[PDB]
This record gives C-alpha cells, structure tokens and sequence, in this order.
C-alpha cells in the first residue's frame, strides 16, 4: 500500500497538494487534507476557476459550487452559492449538520458562522464588463 | 474547478470538488462539480475519483461513479479512468458531436494507493503527492 | 421484445401511465409519453408530492425539482424552482436549448413562455401552518 | 415524487422525474429527483431506472446509475434493482444506521422491455402498462 497519498486536478493541484500534505504527513485525516488543499485555491484571487476571483455568471454574480465526501458515505453539497469564499467548507457543514442551493445555501452558511464577502475581484469585474461588450 | 482525492495513513479515502463554474454562464447554471455521482465519488471499500472538464458530459455519464464501479470490477485506477473516458467518446459520437469541443479529465485512487488518470484531450495534467514527493504527471488522452 | 411499456412510481403512477399510454399506443416517442405522464401529477393539486399539489419548504415556499433524459443521452434538470407548475417541461426546454437552479431556473422558464402561478394551495398553506406550531 | 420510464415502439427509452421534495425542508434543499446519477438514469443501449425513498440516500449511493450499470453487466432489471438495494443495505450498516429509518427502492426497464423493481422496505408499489394493460405491482423488499 502506498499511503498517505493525494491527487488533484490541473497544474494548480501541485501547490494545493503541498497544503494537503501538511495534514497527511502528520497522520491527519483524508477529509481534513482535501478540505485544506482545495481551500488554498478557493482563497487565491488569481485562480479564476475556483472560489474568490472566479469569473462570474453573465449577470456579474460569482456563484460557486462544491461537494465533499468522507470515508463513510457522508456527503455534503452546495451549488450556486454567493458571497462565501470557501464553499467546500459550507459543504462540509452540510454534510456534518445533503445538498443546498442558491439563497438557501447562503442562509445556511451565515447560520454556521461564515461571512459574506465580495467575491468579484476588480480583474474579474473588468473582464466580465469586456465580455458584455461583444 | 479543482478536484482532490486522498488516502490517509489510516487507509481512509475522502475527496473534495470546488468551482466557480463556466465563465459567464446563465444565472443558476450548475455543472458536475457539486454532484456526487459526477464530479466526485468515494467508496472506502474500493477507491475514489474526481473529474473536471465540460460539466455537461460528466453529468450525462455519471463519470466518477463509473470510474469507481470499474475499480470495483477489478480495473486498475488508470484502466478505470481510461474506460470511462472511452464511454464519453462513444456517446459524443452517438450524439454526432465533435470530440474537439469537449474536455474531461478523471483521476482515481484505490484502497492500496494505486492511482491513475485519463482525459479526452491533451493538456490536462494532475498532481500527485506521496512519501516520494509531489509530482506533476501527464496521463494518456483519447483524441489523437 | 415487450414494447411499448411504461413504468412509474406509486399509485398515482397508475394514473400517469394512462396518459403515457395515449402517446405510446399510437407509436409516439418515449420522451413525449413520459413528459405527458408526469405532467398529470404535476397538474393535480390533490397530489401533494408533485408540482401544484406540493407541500412547501419550512418557509412556506413550494420549490420543485425535475429532470428528464432522452434516448440519446440528452438531459435537462431544474432544481429549487418556484412558481412553475410543470418543472418537467422546463427541464425538457433546458435539455433542448444541462442544470439550472433557483431564481435562474425560473428566469429561464419565463424566457421560454412558461407562466408564473401560485403553487401553494389552501390545503398546503393550512398544513404548513400546523407544522410551524409543532 | 413521481418517476416514469418508458420504452416506445421504436425500441427507444426515455425517463422523467419530478417532485416537490421533502415536506418542510430547509429552504434550498435539493433531493435526488433532479440529479442524473440518482433519481433517474437512461442509457438507450442498456435500459432505464428511476428511484423512490429518502432522497439523501439515493444521492449518496448514486442509485439509478448503479442499477443501469448492473444491467449493463448483464443483470436482469429485477436482479439489478435487488442487487442495488442489497449493496445499499450494506452501506446503511457500515454507517451505523437503522434500515427501518431508510427507504430506497428502484424500478427498471431494459431494451427488451423486461422490467423489475425492488426496495428496502415493504409498502412501495409501482405501475406498469404494456399490451397486457395497466397494473399496480408490489416488488420484493430486503427488510424482512
């Protein structure tokens, strides 16, 4: 057996994996490893396909989607959620407290202590306005 | 999108998938990333898989559930990802679409820590960290 | 080969199958048959687990979920959609024009000619208010 | 919820699933019914299936994709519903939950127009209409 081990998608998975490994190499849980690893990319405004900095929908709304699954068939999911930087973590809150969408996902997030934030970066807002011009 | 799957020191699997979705999508558009058969699936008696690409095609094929059931049948993680990609290829053809217009990548892990990946088009890589270090690896692709 | 054939869930299924069979027995498409079939139940306010019958969420909002899949791997889905009595048909329009949720689902429905209706019957309202008291 | 699957005179499958979901759910709660792994799956080369029961359970087990995949491997529709529920009972047990609190079942139809159904608990029924007319049938169940 080759363990612990973590895989992630795309070249930004390289640096995400380093974060996940901080948990795994200390004997920590896979669930905690994968949540920390993807949060690093959610947090990064430069990564415009995940979380903060995400390119918005055609109306200028940054809507995020995420799901999580542990080692005993526990699942949580959020979709089309606004204003919350770390949708993986809301999903984990769904799983521990299975799928919420739209305003309701935000309402649950706020009830669990997450905070409203403006996820639209100046860069994303400007490229969205340029996209509209076409 | 980023998908991430791990096997820990206890021998437990878990995974996560998070995205902002398609740029400039219609309001309320959801892809495969938050959907348990599709963007992510984990069965601790078998293995885990995560996907990225055109959300429409992963959803329509329930792709990670497929990859994990293939591992359940005896396929290696790499064989499982390949065969799942080959099913999307056949459906794209049956739909009369062009393969150049779709990208999907799967990555997979089994209980033993074996791992693998496959994708539609070249240009998708995945990152793998184990006790030998962190590596960027380039899997096989269907569209040659 | 035993064809045509239709299956559906629960006793109201028996009734929906009669509408499906009007299409199937005349050589019509499975896709048209299944849409017609389930719309019978969506439309019936006495069917309280589907469409215009439907028992609202805890805030009193009737929110509907539907998906459809045809004979050549085409799919459409809508989730947490308000005010449209026939979500299967919205899902069909998604499929032809893959998943929309919440306000966005309603916006798309309206753009395709569907009309807003009040899906909360007096009976459902009444029962919701009793549940709120317990 | 109503789920409906059909095989037409051309030998083509389609399906539909529509619901108002769990009464008095949290705002924004989505069950299995709109999720293509879960409440409904159709593959025109193989067959179709649609689900009943607790939505959260059907989502976590990707139940209708599992049924159709079992048919793909060569299970009859009845066999595939049964094995799907049996795999699912095993998962309920792995989770430390009581079967009595969980209903999951399925109805299925293959390309030959064979059909089947199975559930965790007695009390579900489903309607079938072919050239022998329309009738409400009761399937096998796991929780004896």
């Amino acid at each position: 057996t080759n363990k612990p081990i973590v895989l992630s998608t795309w070249n930004f998975g390289l640096h995400a994996n380093v974060e996940a490994w901080k948990v795994l190499s200390k004997g920590g849980k896979a669930l905690d490893a994968v949540e920390k690893g993807v949060r690093l990319v959610e947090d990064d405004p430069t990564e415009r396909s995940v979380g903060y900095g995400g390119r918005p929908d055609r109306d200028g709304r940054v809507t995020l989607d995420a799901c999580i699954m542990d080692e005993n068939y526990n699942i949580g999911s959020v979709a089309c959620m606004e204003h919350i930087k770390n949708p993986i973590s809301v999903a984990r809150a769904v799983m521990e407290k299975v799928m919420l969408v739209g305003d309701g996902a935000l309402e649950f997030a706020l009830s669990q202590g997450f905070k409203k934030e403006n996820l639209l970066t100046a860069e994303s807002e400007k490229e969205w306005k340029e996209w509209l011009k076409t | 999108t980023i998908g991430m799957i791990a096997l820990d020191a206890q021998g437990n699997l878990s995974g996560a998938c998070t995205t902002s979705g398609m740029a400039y999508k219609m309001h309320g558009r959801v892809g495969d990333s938050p959907i348990i058969g599709a963007g992510l699936f984990v069965d601790n008696e078998i293995g885990a898989a995560t996907a990225t690409g055109h959300g429409e095609e992963v959803i329509r094929t329930v792709g990670t559930h497929l990859v994990v059931e293939l591992m359940n049948q005896g396929r290696t993680p790499q064989q499982a990802c390949k065969e799942a990609v080959e099913r999307i290829v056949k459906i794209v053809n049956r739909r009369g679409k062009n393969l150049k217009d779709i990208q999907v990548g799967f990555i997979a892990l089994n209980k033993k820590g074996e791992y693998g990946a496959y994708c539609i088009q070249d240009g998708f890589n995945f990152a793998v960290h184990d006790q030998k270090g962190n590596r960027l690896e380039t899997p096989g692709f269907a569209l040659k």
